[PDB]
């Protein structure tokens, strides 16, 4: 997988010190993709979309 | 949360 990883909003795999990895699934995102304005890798858990969707 | 680095 990781190496293979590309961000969610733009569909690249670069810049992969920005690109933030899907806690729930294989998916990621670039931080400077995701709106809201995300300044930075956050310390806890992160959950895409469509993990989200899975939630109760 | 971690990166693809
Ligand atoms: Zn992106
Ligand atoms: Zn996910």
């Amino acid at each position: 997988s990781v190496n293979k990883v590309t961000c969610l909003v733009c569909r690249k795999g670069d810049n992969d010190e920005f690109l933030l990895l899907c806690d729930g699934c294989d998916r990621g995102c670039h931080i400077y993709c995701h709106r809201p304005k995300m300044e930075a890798v956050p310390e806890g858990d992160w959950f895409c979309t469509v993990c989200l969707a899975q939630q109760v | 949360a971690r990166t693809k680095q």
